[PDB]
């Protein structure tokens, strides 16, 4: 569930 | 691809629109103060660093997964070349936002930060002397972002070229000869691997102030921490 | 100095001839080992790489035109650079293996034995695939080997140093445009090879760590010469 | 050290 993963998304 | 079809010209336009802003610190020392702000800078840059990395040409054509990798292998590298950038016109001091200046004095505060400080006060007299130019910057921490994680893997090397042949192309519109052009281009990258020195060092030096828990830290950054062991 | 008026051949034959040997290891396959005694034989071959290291050193142009300080501290910065640069050069034709003596193939699998430290072996592998991907050439080999010797420590401390680098780079893309590459593929390579320095330092920082953790185990033997470089970190 | 006495050898 890595933050970088949803920001990388957004 | 896409990144690959651009000129030159175009290659140098697109990143110099990526850029991030210089932004400011939430400043109104010691190892808490030093570190809380550096960390709080840290963690805002981070989240441009992650927009500006999606608008380097050739970079969202990768998986998500290999841009997960290739962020976290040089997050570090790219706050250090940025941060040594901003400094350029201020010999003996480092911005870390326009209003907060420090001295290598003040890296004393912080304990094992002192010989960070003084790496990359080098590494900024060095692009000082050398008259690096925005253009070719840019162009290094595209090379950074794509090249540091590379070998824990073509598409990625084919931009890597189109990134040399701009830097080549930049130096050429300023005129230097084709001597001067390689003999720079071979300066400018050897600087890479001493980026990469700092970033270790520097890795080694946040784990360290994690451990010893001076100061709480975002869950972004002890994330892109974490990836480095 | 003397180096500065050399021509990029001289340049080449003086590195060639300075070549260091390859060593061979008292590994026996008859004998068990555990990954202690396993990392001895490592860091045994290592401790003799670097006495014809610092002696090779002395042979790269410009280097004895240095100070003592200077010399010891370019060689306490770039020491595991070189002997991890000359490991992935030895193994480029061994495919998923480094060829660290001619009596000592270890593939990868064989680099969990030890922990922490198959990631190092991944990251060598890595580098060496590259070497066979490019298709490395022994010339522009040694003249990347005196660069990392030259460049490595630089900014911790010297006009003269910038010099000879330039001098080098002038070498590679001789080898290069020799070799019939067009004016755009040299630049490209240019930046390919030095591209890999900034890999190589990675690894070196990245095995030092290591090797202060073996040393703060006490349960590999680490020689003296060993022992002081990693400190000089 | 060591290395200091290596090279001046």
């Amino acid at each position: 569930h890595k933050i970088l993963h949803r920001l990388l998304q957004d | 691809s896409l990144a690959l079809s651009l000129t030159a010209d175009q290659m140098v336009s697109a990143l110099l629109d990526a850029e991030p802003p210089i932004l400011y610190s939430e400043y109104d020392f010691s190892e808490a103060s030093m570190m809380g702000l550096l960390t709080n800078l840290a963690d805002r840059e981070l989240v441009h660093m992650i927009n500006w990395a999606k608008r380097v040409p050739g970079f969202v054509d990768l998986t998500l997964h290999d841009q997960v990798h290739l962020l976290e292998c040089a997050w570090l590298e790219i706050l250090m070349i940025g941060l040594v950038w901003r400094s350029m016109e201020h010999p003996g001091k480092l911005l870390f936002a326009p209003n907060l200046l420090l001295d290598r004095n003040q890296g004393k505060c912080v304990e094992g930060m002192v010989e960070i400080f003084d790496m990359l006060l080098a590494t900024s007299s060095r692009f000082r002397m050398m008259n690096l130019q925005g253009e070719e910057f840019v162009c290094l921490k595209s090379i950074i972002l794509l090249n540091s994680g590379v070998y824990t893997f073509d598409h990625i090397h084919r931009v890597l070229d189109k990134i040399t042949d701009t830097l080549i192309h930049l130096m050429a519109k300023a005129g230097l000869t084709l001597q001067q052009q390689h003999q720079r281009l071979a300066q400018l990258l050897l600087i890479l691997s001493h980026i990469r020195h700092m970033s270790n060092k520097g890795m080694e030096h946040l784990y360290s102030m994690k451990c010893k828990n001076v100061v709480p830290l975002s869950d972004l950054l002890l994330e892109m921490l974490d990836a480095h062991r």
